[PDB]
RNA sequence: AUGGAGAGUUUGAUCCUGGCUCAGGAUGAACGCUGGCGGCGUGCCUAAUACAUGCAAGUCGAGCGAACGGACUGAUGUUAGCGGCGGACGGGUGAGUAACACGUGGAUAACCUACCUAUAAGACUGGGAUAACUUCGGGAAACCGGAGCUAAUACCGGAUAAUAUUUUGACGCAUGGUUCAAAAGUGAAAGACGGCUGUCACUUAUAGAUGGAUCCGCGCUGCAUUAGCUAGUUGGUAAGGUAACGGCUUACCAAGGCAACGAUGCAUAGCCGACCUGAGAGGGUGAUCGGCCACACUGGAACUGAGACACGGUCCAGACUCCUACGGGAGGCAGCAGUAGGGAAUCUUCCGCAAUGGGCGAAAGCCUGACGGAGCAACGCCGCGUGAGUGAUGAAGGUCUUCGGAUCGUAAAACUCUGUUAUUAGGGAAGAACAUAUGUGUAAGUAACUGUGCACAUCUUGACGGUACCUAAUCAGAAAGCCACGGCUAACUACGUGCCAGCAGCCGCGGUAAUACGUAGGUGGCAAGCGUUAUCCGGAAUUAUUGGGCGUAAAGCGCGCGUAGGCGGUUUUUUAAGUCUGAUGUGAAAGCCCACGGCUCAACCGUGGAGGGUCAUUGGAAACUGGAA
């Protein structure tokens, strides 16, 4: 159904990924719904993540599944605890 | 070719195939035989009428008729009747 | 003209017929069809090898070699240099370029390629009439 | 939401429940820039025929009737 | 303001006109001569030719019956099978298609939608089989057919149940809408848990999201030496069937429908974002990446299924290729590699699921030629090299020579100098966030618990790969060629030949004193590249809208009458189609430009803008063009 994953964005060996409501049966790198935010796991260190919180949250209520990865994502920015607060 | 998935495939088709065409073999006997029972205006037609639409929406159950399909046959047999 | 005439008439460019069209066909021999292809080279066989007689302004014997392409198509190809090594049933490579005095010829056959020998004595411009590095 | 409306004249009443609108509009020419005139065809449909020949109608499209019409006649205001 | 260069060539000489050619930028390039390295990319354009051989779609024993098999009652496997889901995704190709195929903007009060989410109501009661297995036969395989048993969340029958259908009353044409009050008839499951319940299976209704379907305006190749095209054609009335409208199909009526605004026909072609070129207007193109479409040896058809008329599914026909005991059987690389063939031309029969994504599963996990990486190729772009400082522009040697010298040349020895590279010899990332498991609290629901969502911290793992990269020694050592030199057009001498051999893009050169041929020195242009060929734009104002002309250079029809069309005298009022000015929605992403940040720089990558429409809806203005009076 409707994933929440990433788009592998990078050349060799330094991936780049953006933060993408997308169909499960649509290509890694294809057709998509919405762009959510991005994921940058090569930075600095820590991987500097962004992600949207209204977008996101909309998404969720409406029955979007986040992936393994896009789950932690979305947890280190609490977008899961408030998504769980509004039972 | 023979992929194991698809040759299992084969058997379960035609063991759905056989099931389903004598389900919708016995809807379609009883849709006939409803709306002739209609035209004459015989004294069974009720509940062959019935046996029609019990038979027409069992199936619609079964994905064998779409549903829209089955409303096309109810609607016709009841506007007649 | 006109704008209303320019609407109803749109301007009609002039086509551009190219040279060495020999180069811009191939061929499918299970179709027994001629295609479209744009080639920079093609591969022919010598079907005779002579010399032709120039221009009237120009006085030289010129050789050249009878080459039927990869194609069905026959044409006649000029030989770069001095010395060549091709008689008939010898593989040749042919290139654009026509051959100013020369009446009818508009290729030449690529020296130092498939079956065709480079220029023995060449020892500046072995690019072109084929030859390797000296020592 | 909203279908469409085109102005157009009627060019054939040949048909039963059924006339051919001819909405002229105007296109521009790509590289020259003149505007021409240029006319469309529609085939619409009236189940009270009232549409004669020469009338100028209001046009509003609709689901697909038979293989050609996708139009009812909404409004005649002409008489010729 | 950020943007626009010409030159040669018709003549005894000239000015025009006019064609030809060259100097620029590009390519999925090929070829010739050379060739050190790295990083990003790219790599069958031809035969939608034929394919040897390996892999590319399986999973769930917590749905369940085993001859099951078997640690130790038997954990665990699936040997094999039933069943569920998946196989319609992902990957490939561009044959066909000139079409609502594609782009853009809309409509569907003519539409379907499994999984996913939420809300409710539920999940009652019975039955009969059959795989597997056993045992008989056949048949050369492929397989097929008899008996005897056995389960299931497999199948079937009743119960009850909606906004489901029929009849009832209370807009934008077909209408839509939610109340009513009757009739017929439509279901389901269990599994593994904890103290009745939790989880995730189910069924029915709704909505949401997602994915599809249809219709319409505009746009979108060439040919008129392709002018008349059609007969379900075009409209209507019924019926059928379709998820749905509709000649979609069939009967019966009428004669209709399209067409110089290019019907039809022929040829060609996947379309687009986008790419190349250009100052721009334009012109050409549709490799890699992304969206849509179509196809799967050729051609028909349906079944299962939410979804297929289905690349590694089924049936039939055909053409091939293979087996046969001759009766009969099997196959489809336009999946990834790879082979043969065609061609000028395009690569390894590699490693791994470590990351991202997908299927299945409660999960651990399994599968994944998607994908992440390695192998090859100067195929392209970018970056760095092959040495530097001083040092006689004098050695010795070539080449000329006016024999005096000049030039190669600070070039070389010669001393110092560095280690980018290279060699060896030690360290050595990131990509890793997890999932699960473990604990700890919290929320909801709980009789309570398990369990679930959430919050935290622990344990874990890497194909690439001992690969980037860094640090020590050591050596100028192992690392440049290609083309030009008559003018366009930077670079000239000598010798050989003697209209020969040959060169040439054009002007043209070569006939014993060629800066044009071949060679030698020197020079100049580039440089791991340099030239040639092939094709596109430019230059070409040489189709002139921007931006050309028709007296004699090409061009005014021999002349009228005239139809469509194009254009149209002055004033006032009105309208607002064009025109102008806003506001919304969209013009995906990736691309171009600008800015910023990260790779040691750059290429490259990532962010943020900008830009992009004959666009749609909706206000405002009224001079002009258009409409009305």
């Amino acid at each position: 159904a409707v994933k929440i994953r990433l788009t592998r964005l990078g050349s060799k060996r330094n991936p780049f990924y953006r933060i993408v409501v997308a169909d499960a049966r649509s290509p890694r790198d294809g057709r998509i719904i919405e762009q959510i935010g991005t994921y940058n796991p090569t930075s600095a260190n820590a991987p500097e993540i962004k992600v949207d919180e209204a977008l996101a949250l909309k998404w969720l209520n409406d029955g979007a599944k986040p992936t393994d990865t896009v789950h932690n994502i979305l947890s280190k920015e609490g977008i899961m605890k408030k998504f769980d607060e509004q039972k | 070719a023979n992929i194991k998935s698809a040759i299992k495939r084969v058997k379960t088709t035609e063991k759905a195939e056989a099931r389903n065409i004598s389900q919708k073999s016995a809807m379609r006997t009883a849709v006939k035989n409803a709306k002739t029972a209609v035209s004459n205006n015989a004294d069974n037609k009720n509940e062959l009428v019935s046996l029609a639409v019990k038979l027409v929406d069992k199936a619609a159950q079964s994905n064998l008729i779409h549903s829209n399909k089955a409303d096309r046959i109810k609607s016709q047999l009841m506007t007649a009747n | 003209p006109t704008i209303n005439q320019l609407v109803r008439k749109p301007r009609q460019s002039k086509i551009k017929k190219s040279d060495s069209p020999a180069l811009n066909k191939g061929f499918n021999s299970k179709k027994k069809k001629f295609t479209d292809l744009n080639s920079p080279q093609k591969r022919g066989v010598c079907t005779r090898v002579g010399t032709m007689t120039p221009k009237k302004p120009n006085s030289a014997l010129r050789k050249y070699a009878r080459v039927r392409l990869s194609n069905n198509i026959e044409i006649n190809a000029y030989i770069p240099g001095i010395g060549h090594n091709l008689q008939e049933h010898s593989v040749v490579l042919v290139r654009g370029g026509r051959v100013k005095d020369l009446p009818g010829v508009r290729y030449h056959i690529v020296r130092g390629a498939l079956d065709t020998s480079g220029v023995d004595g060449r020892r500046q411009g072995r690019s072109l009439y084929g030859t390797k590095k000296p020592k | 939401n909203d279908r469409k409306v085109y102005v157009g004249k009627v060019v054939s009443d040949k048909m039963d429940k059924t006339i051919t609108v001819l909405v002229e509009t105007y296109k521009t020419h790509k590289l020259y820039g003149k505007r021409v005139k240029y006319s469309k065809k529609y085939k619409t449909h009236d189940e009270n025929n009232s549409a004669k020949l020469g009338d100028i109608v209001k046009i509003q499209e609709t689901r697909p009737l038979s293989a050609t019409k996708r139009f009812r006649l909404v409004e005649i205001v002409e008489e010729s």
